[PDB]
Order: structure tokens, then C-alpha cells, then sequence
């Protein structure tokens, strides 16, 4: 009996398969995420200076009320 | 006052033990095994470099010129050395009376470590590709510049003390969403090798690899801060380290996973694309707190 390399493919590992797809991002709607959180951010930001404005003028009051100083 | 070498002895061991991350998370980024052989994990390697280059190689100078080229590594680890002092922290070291212009200064000044190496040399043949360096970090500052006065347009003066309290609930990255992308890119062109790249030359290193921490550090106060915590001081100093972190991980993501683009197109990347769009963020930056009341 000859016994010598035997021949095998099964699923020929698929001849030229495209792997790159688009994935996550759209276009229009990463733009309504982009957008959406700086429109988010300034809202927020903005805030926290109108508090910021509570204690300033009250910072500043208290050298008008110290004249012993 | 003994705390300023409690922020160069271990400053100097952060850049010493770079050397470790610098080719290891860079390594299973490549799939290669970094430093194993020399310790457990390779901690006796970053340690080994210095014992190396320090003492027993020598020096081979191509002309020597009297007060150069022995001068040039004293500016460029003094200048990065000195970036620490202006620092916020949870508290700062001798707290200067405007924080942020001390920082851009020396910075700028620290372009001069890479123009008196070129000047060291006799040849015609090294002082060209050293004035190619100098336009990568003289170009940069400008716009570095102009972001970070948007940033403090927004919220607070100069000083970086006030940065860490202005950012009580939320982070800076949402309101400046692409001013946050500018800095990844415009951190990177101050001889960090990965979007454009050109004894005593061992010194260079321990400088160079030094402002790549500095960077991270400043990129986590004009964006990040998360809480402030007056009252205690032991959850502020592990938070920050973290995020220092995380960006010195996307500072080694740049230099392995993406190629040089090029000394001329780095001019059309930046000046012909970029100065237009940081300029035109920049007055939108103008408006903000007129628009809405936001005044320190």
C-alpha cells in the first residue's frame, strides 16, 4: 500500500471576504450625540457661574463690612 | 522647605520607570513580551539604564564649543523639572500669583534645549533636520495658546488653583467637546515622537520623557477634576493618578499604532486646517460668557 500527503479543503477558508464594515456611527446621529453634548455642556457649565455669582458678591461684602480692617 | 526634593527624587524615578510602560502596555499593543528577564516583571531594568549610560559610557564630542553642548542638558532637565512647581495638585508648591502663564512660559522657553544641540554640532549636515525639530514645537505653541484661553474664558483666571473648583459637578470635556481633541494632538508634537519625529544624550531622555507626564498631568486640570474634597485629602490624590494615567496609555497609543504624517502636511494639518478651526472656536469662546453670564 502507497501512502503519501492526502487532499483536504472543507470550507476552503473562504476566498476573499470583505471584514471592514460600518459599525456604531451612522453620520446624522453621531452629530445629534456631537452637538447634543455641548448644548449640554454650556447649560451646565453656565449654572454653576450664577452660583459662583452668590458667593462673589458676598466675598466682596465683607470688605465693605470690615472698616476696623 | 524640604518637600522640593519630594518632587524631583520621585519625579525622576516616574521617568526612570517609563522605561517599563514605554515598551510593555506598547508591547502587548505589538504582541511582544517587554521586560521579564532582567526582574519579576522587569523592575530591576529602569534602575539598570541609569547605572549604564551614567557612568561608565563615555563621551566622543564632535568639536566642543568651550560653554555649549555641556549647557544644553541643563536646560532641558532644568525647564522640565521646574513645570512641577507651578502645579495645582491637591496643593500646590509656592502657588505663583498667575498659574497657567508661568506654564505656557516654560514651555516655550523649553524650545531652546533642542536649538543649542544643533548649534553643538560643527556640521552643516545635523543643524538642518535640528531647525526641522525646532518648526514641529515652535509651530504648536501658538495655537496651544489659544485653546488654552478658551478654556479660561469659560470659567476662572489664570491661576490653576481655581481650575480644580470650577469643576464641581461636571467635567470640561462636554462643553469643550473639540477643544478636548486638540489637545491630544497638539501635546504630542513637543518631541513625542508619534505624529512627526527628527551620556549628555542620555540626559535628553530623562527630559523629554518628562514632559510626556507633564502633559498628561495638565490635560487632567483644563478637562478633568471629578471632586474636589477640601476636608480630605486622601481621596483626591488617588482619583488624580488615575486619570493622569489613562492618558499616559493614549499617549503610547499615538507612537505605536499610527505612522508619521509627514514635515509638510504637519504645516497642513496645522496653520492651513487647524489654525482656521481654533481660531473660529475661539470666538465662539468670546460670546459664551456674554451670551450667558460666566465671569470668575
Amino acid at each position: 500500500x502507497x501512502x503519501x500527503x492526502x487532499x483536504x479543503x472543507x470550507x476552503x477558508x473562504x476566498x476573499x471576504x470583505x471584514x471592514x464594515x460600518x459599525x456604531x456611527x451612522x453620520g446624522y446621529s453621531m452629530f445629534a450625540v456631537g452637538i447634543g453634548a455641548l448644548l449640554f455642556g454650556y447649560w451646565s457649565m453656565m449654572k454653576w457661574n450664577r452660583e459662583r455669582r452668590r458667593l462673589q458678591i458676598e466675598d466682596f461684602e465683607a470688605r465693605i463690612a470690615l472698616m476696623p480692617l | 522647605m524640604i518637600n522640593i526634593l519630594m518632587l524631583i527624587i520621585p519625579i525622576l524615578l516616574a521617568v526612570a520607570f517609563l522605561t517599563l510602560v514605554e515598551r510593555k502596555v506598547l508591547g502587548y499593543m505589538q504582541l511582544r513580551k517587554g521586560p521579564n528577564v532582567v526582574g519579576p516583571y522587569g523592575l530591576l531594568q529602569p534602575i539598570a539604564d541609569a547605572i549604564k549610560l551614567f557612568i561608565k559610557e563615555p563621551l566622543r564630542p564632535a568639536t566642543s564649543s568651550a560653554s555649549m553642548f555641556i549647557l544644553a542638558p541643563i536646560m532641558a532637565l532644568g525647564l522640565a523639572l521646574t513645570m512641577w512647581i507651578p502645579l495645582p495638585m491637591p496643593y500646590p508648591l509656592i502657588n505663583m500669583n498667575l498659574g497657567v502663564l508661568f506654564m505656557l512660559a516654560m514651555s516655550s522657553l523649553a524650545v531652546y534645549s533642542i536649538l543649542w544641540s544643533g548649534w553643538a554640532s560643527n556640521s552643516k549636515y545635523a543643524l538642518i533636520g535640528a531647525l526641522r525639530a525646532v518648526a514641529q514645537t515652535i509651530s504648536y505653541e501658538v495655537t496651544l495658546a489659544i485653546i488654552l484661553l478658551s478654556v479660561l474664558l469659560m470659567s476662572g483666571s489664570f491661576t490653576l488653583s481655581t481650575l480644580i473648583t470650577t469643576q464641581e459637578q461636571m467635567w470640561l470635556i462636554l462643553p469643550a467637546w473639540p477643544l478636548a481633541m486638540m489637545w491630544f494632538i497638539s501635546t504630542l508634537a513637543e518631541t513625542n515622537r508619534a505624529p512627526f519625529d527628527l551620556g549628555p544624550f542620555a540626559l535628553f531622555f530623562m527630559a523629554e520623557y518628562a514632559n510626556i507626564i507633564m502633559m498628561n498631568i495638565f490635560t487632567a486640570i483644563l478637562f478633568l477634576g471629578t471632586s474636589h474634597n477640601p476636608h480630605m485629602p486622601e481621596l483626591y490624590t488617588i482619583n488624580f493618578t488615575i486619570k493622569s494615567l489613562l492618558l499616559t496609555m493614549s499617549f503610547l497609543w499615538i507612537r505605536a499604532s499610527y505612522p508619521r504624517f509627514r514635515y509638510d502636511q504637519l504645516m497642513h494639518l496645522l496653520w492651513k486646517n487647524f489654525l482656521p478651526l481654533t481660531l473660529a472656536l475661539c470666538m465662539w469662546h468670546v460670546s459664551l460668557p456674554i451670551l450667558t453670564s460666566g465671569i470668575p
